[PDB]
RNA sequence: GGGAUCGAAGAUGAUCAGAUACCGUCGUAGUCUUAACCAUAAACUAUGCCGACUAGGGAUCGGGUGGUGUUUUUAAUGACCCACUCGGCACCUUACGAGAAAUCAAAGUCUUUGGGUUCUGGGGGGAGUAUGGUCGCAAGGCUGAAACUUAAAGGAAUUGAC
């Protein structure tokens, strides 16, 4: 690994945010009348194409053409920015997709102003746990799994989280945010199944 | 070790008929069946039904109705007396003015009001309703 | 689901059955023509055979035994016959 | 249901599924009766006139209902190529 | 009255005259009121009262002796609260009956048309025609509600711990709705299915 | 704005706010260079039905 | 049988492919096994668009049968749909339920609420399962668009479709409309595009 | 015969203290093995064996078939991936059904009562006692009553005092 010293915090702790501090990286590459140096692949996707100077702050050279990574959901072939967590959403936004968001190398060019992506080509799907059974809310069965008492507020009698719109989703993104900020200030989840979901457990 | 094919093949009309089915196949064959579902079909409570050879007993597809209730075999094979017939009918039928007690005799595999016509008896097999 | 033909089994559905759990039963083995790479005498050959057959004009083998269908030597041309 | 002298003597005479042939109980409330619009040769739809199905209980109950419509559906002229029958 | 539900205004506006269309149609019934005008020589029986603790529990059995009978259990805290309410539940449970012959069809029927059984938590009935004039073989609770329903002839059996009151009555309630349910032969010919009426008078039902 | 109030000023805004539609549809084909990428299975779909359209195939593999 | 003015054109099939309403996704229940095309190497699924087309049709019919519009109910929970229905029921006569259903509507008449439907659209039969159970209570028919997950049960007509995406949604909410008002005599002729843009009925976030 | 460890019996230390209220030391038979006995267990899935039907999905163990599939290597084989199939220990979903209920792929196809066949029970105690027989070196096993006495004993599931 490389070590990280009291000198070195600083820079490790941006590089944990995703950022370039070393400039350069990936770097494939009216006269200079305005340039801007960058370490943020988003802000520098953006100057690219609209045909702006982009600087490297390292060397003090104009950066042409740069590879990076991003979003391409294998169902609908559309393409997205990478969040600044660094993983997929869950759902693709375009055609409802369920997990089909990968990550794609891309590299991006001033002189066409065009998005690449580059793909493996021997590539090897995995369909591991696609298809399992689950219960139906009309089932006899499930009538009599509901009780007498009505709704329970504890338990909820869990349903499963299946769509983008569903309103248990909506409860857990913003919760997740509030146990967040608690919890880091007091210091101062998952949705479908998996893969292994029809492997038994004891 | 099946010990009797006929009791075989009326069990499997019954599951089908309750599920709702519209077909139903059956193995193996034999005359017997032949026999019964021939009766069965006289008085309309099935449809056509269709024998494949296969140089080891066939099978048999049997088209349903809806019209039947229920069929089912007896077992033993008792011996009936001509006095005997109105007993087992009170026993066996929802009423006494539909379905039929089903007899093989010397005379032929026939239903219980044919026999009386025809003044003979034997042994009993089976009823429908 | 409830309505539907037991008499005429689409051919696709019926190849991937069990032997025994088709309409009506039957095998699935089949015989080759088997030629050494020396001689001209033909030989025919069951595909699940058991023995290690030798070619007739002399003790040069053909196939070996396996838990299944035979494996066919190096060299053999084969035609199904 | 006839008396000796050929009068009728039924209260009433129930419906039976159009799928499955069973009487339709009258306190089934699962049961439902459809009703399909006939079209003009222009290509609208006539009032009051109708092509009618009905489909117990039990069928609705056990999800066999789509399948059992289409299936009638397509025996009138209502559909071209969605059932088959192996 | 003012009726709220779209079938209790058009049987005040008297386009529905008969019951029987409402069975033919198998539609739900909300409104008392509405059994109360098609069919009113309606008698109610009172088959049980006991303190429980403290409140009273009715059970309660209507009909007329024609071929209409329903049931009706209600928990008050007054007895004549109990009663009041029992009268209305079992209104609301109304519910044809099928009677034939025992054997040769001379004038009316006077029988069941087969063999029915039903049955309610351990206990079991059933229920078996008859020749003409044995009346009703049957224990006095259960010999009530066939009268009502206006069987004549008929043979009971029974199994299972027949004193628990409020079992048995389900029971044979549930064994002679049974009755409808049974196709027979004289069944089996082949009818073009009814219009309803809510689509004949809907401009009648609505608003 | 806030749950359980309304007035005037909000339901005049929300009937002009949710009216409101493109100059030109998301679903032309002018915003994807005039083809629709697809499979080798939609294209036998495609071929199936009869028709004839700008398809572009995507080999997916 | 309807003349073959009513076959699939390929201006429909143009909208149907670009809103992907063909793909089926995974996990697909054992009804509904008809209406696939075929699968992908990847494991998503084709949906038979042309069957679609047969029974969006057939359900315009039934719509088109009722003695007066008001009497339908189009419901939609999610949010991606409610825009489409409350479209959907300004252009037909139909009655719009968006948001919570509050259980007791078709059952327990003193509810402010309290309707008496002849026939039910619903948008997604898992999430509006309330709305389907209570109707099996009173006798009334059911509608549903239906993605190969889909439970089966109480409905009556599958319309087999992409039911996740945005696109998808407000597609076939807008190819109905035009059906229903087309089989009516509200436009007067099939060979002629309706002047609505299919976007009036897309979800829009910001 | 062997005899490390642990350790019924036995010989000893303390007898104080309510969470740690039963603890510490030594140790015979035994624990292992060879040759003969004994025939019991909550020996339990508290569910007799054989045969047919009603039901679907993908995980796993053994065998087989197919693939223009990946890797080992330039073939064969091996390891892995995808589809199918026979057999097995289990799981999830489903209820035409069953049940007093808990629950059940059989505990279903039973008042609409009959596929073949073996064993056992008839309110609670007295009592697995007495007596006869039989097996065993013994401890004991198998078979097995009546007089008399009594109004309950028992199963599952609800609500909740001081
Ligand atoms: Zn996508």
């Amino acid at each position: 690994g490389d070590w990280i010293t009291p000198e070195n915090l600083t820079e490790a702790i941006i590089k944990d945010s995703g950022e370039d501090t070393t400039g350069s990286l990936g770097v494939e590459a009216p006269e200079n009348q305005v340039a801007l140096a960058t370490g943020d692949f988003a802000v520098q996707n953006v100057a690219l194409q609209m045909n702006l100077n982009l600087m490297n702050f390292m060397s003090g050279l104009k950066i042409k053409r740069i590879r990076n990574y991003m979003l391409r959901c294998h169902a609908c072939f559309k393409i997205f920015p990478l969040p600044k967590d660094g993983k997929p959403k869950h759902f693709c936004a375009s055609c409802g997709g369920q997990g089909t968001l990968l990550r794609c190398a891309v590299s991006v060019d001033s002189r066409t102003g065009n998005v690449t992506p580059h793909l493996k080509s021997n590539f090897q799907w995995n369909n591991r746990g696609n298809r399992y059974s689950v219960a139906s809310p009309l089932s006899k069965n499930s009538q009599k799994r509901y009780g007498k008492k009505g709704h329970v507020h504890s338990k909820p009698q869990e349903n499963v989280i299946l769509r983008e719109d569903q309103k248990e989703y909506e409860k857990v993104i913003k919760q997740e945010e509030w146990t967040r900020r608690h919890n880091e200030k007091i210091l101062n989840v998952r949705i479908g199944k998996g893969r292994y979901v029809n492997s038994s457990k004891r | 070790t099946r010990s009797s094919v006929l009791a075989d093949a009326l069990n499997a009309i019954n599951n089908a008929e309750k599920t709702g089915k519209r077909q139903v196949l059956i193995r193996p064959s034999s005359k017997v069946i032949i026999k019964f579902l021939q009766v069965m079909q006289k008085h309309g409570y099935i449809g056509e039904f269709e024998y494949i050879d296969d140089h080891r007993s066939g099978k048999i597809v049997v088209q349903l109705n809806g019209r039947l209730n229920k069929c089912g075999v007896i077992s033993p094979r008792f011996n009936v007396k001509i006095g005997d017939i109105e007993k087992w009918t009170a026993n066996l039928l929802p009423a006494r003015q539909f379905g039929y007690v089903i007899l093989t005799t010397s005379a032929g595999i026939m239903d219980h009001e044919e026999a009386r016509r025809k003044h003979v008896s034997g042994k009993i097999l089976g009823f429908v309703y | 689901v409830l309505v539907q033909d037991l008499l005429h089994p689409t051919a696709a559905s019926e190849a991937r059955k069990h032997k025994l759990k088709t309409l009506v039963q039957g095998p699935r083995s089949y015989f080759l023509d088997v030629k050494c790479p020396g001689c001209l005498n033909i030989t025919t050959v069951f595909s699940h055979a058991q023995t290690a057959v030798t070619c007739e004009s002399c003790s040069t083998i053909l196939c070996t035994p396996t838990g299944g269908k035979a494996k066919l030597s190096e060299g053999t041309s084969f035609r199904r016959k | 249901m006839e008396n000796d002298k050929g009068q009728l003597v039924e209260l009433y005479v129930p419906r039976k599924c159009s799928a499955t042939n069973r009487i339709i109980k009258a306190d089934d409330h699962a049961s439902v009766q459809i009703n399909v619009a006939k079209v003009d040769e222009e290509g609208r739809a006539i009032p009051g006139e109708y092509v009618t199905y009905a489909l117990s209980g039990y069928v609705r109950s056990r999800g066999e209902s789509d399948d059992s419509l289409n299936r009638l559906a397509q025996n009138d002229g209502l559909l071209k190529n969605v059932w088959s029958y192996s | 009255w003012v009726p709220v539900t779209k079938l209790g205004r058009l049987v005040k506006a008297g386009k529905i005259t008969t019951i029987e269309e409402i069975f033919l149609h198998s539609l739900p019934v909300k409104e008392f009121q509405i059994i109360d005008t098609l069919l009113p020589g309606l008698q109610d029986e009172v088959m049980n009262i006991k303190p429980v603790q403290t409140r009273f529990k009715a059970v309660v059995v209507v009909g007329d002796s024609n071929g209409h009978v329903g049931l009706g259990i209600k928990t008050a805290k007054e007895v004549a609260g109990a009663i009041r309410a029992g009268i209305i539940i079992a209104k609301l449970s109304v519910i044809p009956i099928r009677r034939g012959y025992w054997g040769t069809n001379l004038g009316q029927p006077h029988s069941l048309a087969t063999k029915t059984t039903g049955k309610c938590g351990s206990v079991t009935v059933r229920l078996i025609p008859a020749p003409r004039g044995s009346g009703i073989v049957a224990s006095p609770a259960v010999k009530k509600l066939l009268q009502l329903a206006g069987v004549e002839d008929v043979y009971t059996q029974s199994n299972g711990k027949t004193r628990t009151l409020e079992n048995t009555l389900k029971a044979a309630f549930v064994a002679i709705g049974n009755t409808y349910g049974f196709l027979t032969p004289n069944l089996w010919a082949e009818q073009p299915l009814p219009v309803s009426p809510l689509d004949i008078y809907s401009d009648e039902a609505s608003a | 704005p806030v749950r359980g109030i309304s007035f005037k000023l909000q339901e005049e805004e929300r009937e002009r706010k949710d009216q409101y539609v493109p100059e030109v549809s998301a679903l032309d084909l002018s915003r994807s260079n005039g083809v629709l990428n697809v499979d080798n299975q939609t294209s036998d779909l495609v071929k199936s039905l009869g028709l004839k359209l700008p398809l572009s195939v995507i080999n997916v593999s | 049988s309807l003349p073959a003015t009513f076959d699939l054109t390929p201006e429909d099939a143009q909208l149907l492919l670009a809103a992907n309403t063909h793909l089926g996704a995974r996990n697909v229940q054992v009804h509904q096994e008809p209406y696939v095309f075929n699968a992908r190497p990847d494991g998503v699924h084709v949906i038979n668009v042309g069957k679609t087309w047969e029974k969006l049709v057939l359900a315009a019919r039934i719509i088109a049968a009722i003695p007066n519009p008001e009497d339908v109910v189009a419901i939609s929970s999610r949010t991606f749909g409610q825009r489409a229905v409350l479209k959907f029921a300004a252009h037909t006569g139909a009655t719009p339920i968006a948001g919570r259903f509050t259980p007791g509507s078709f059952t327990n008449y003193i509810t402010r609420s309290f309707k008496e439907p002849r026939l039910v659209i619903v948008t997604d039969p898992r999430s509006d399962a309330q709305a389907i159970k209570e109707a099996s209570y009173v006798n009334i028919p059911v509608i549903a668009l239906t993605d190969l997950d889909s439970p089966s049960e109480f409905v009556d007509v599958a319309i087999p479709c992409n039911n996740r995406g945005k696109h998808s949604i407000g597609l076939i909410w807008y190819l109905l409309a035009r059906e229903v008002l087309r089989l009516r005599g509200a436009l007067v002729d099939r060979t002629q595009p309706w002047s609505i843009m299919p976007d009036l009925y897309f979800y829009r976030d910001p």
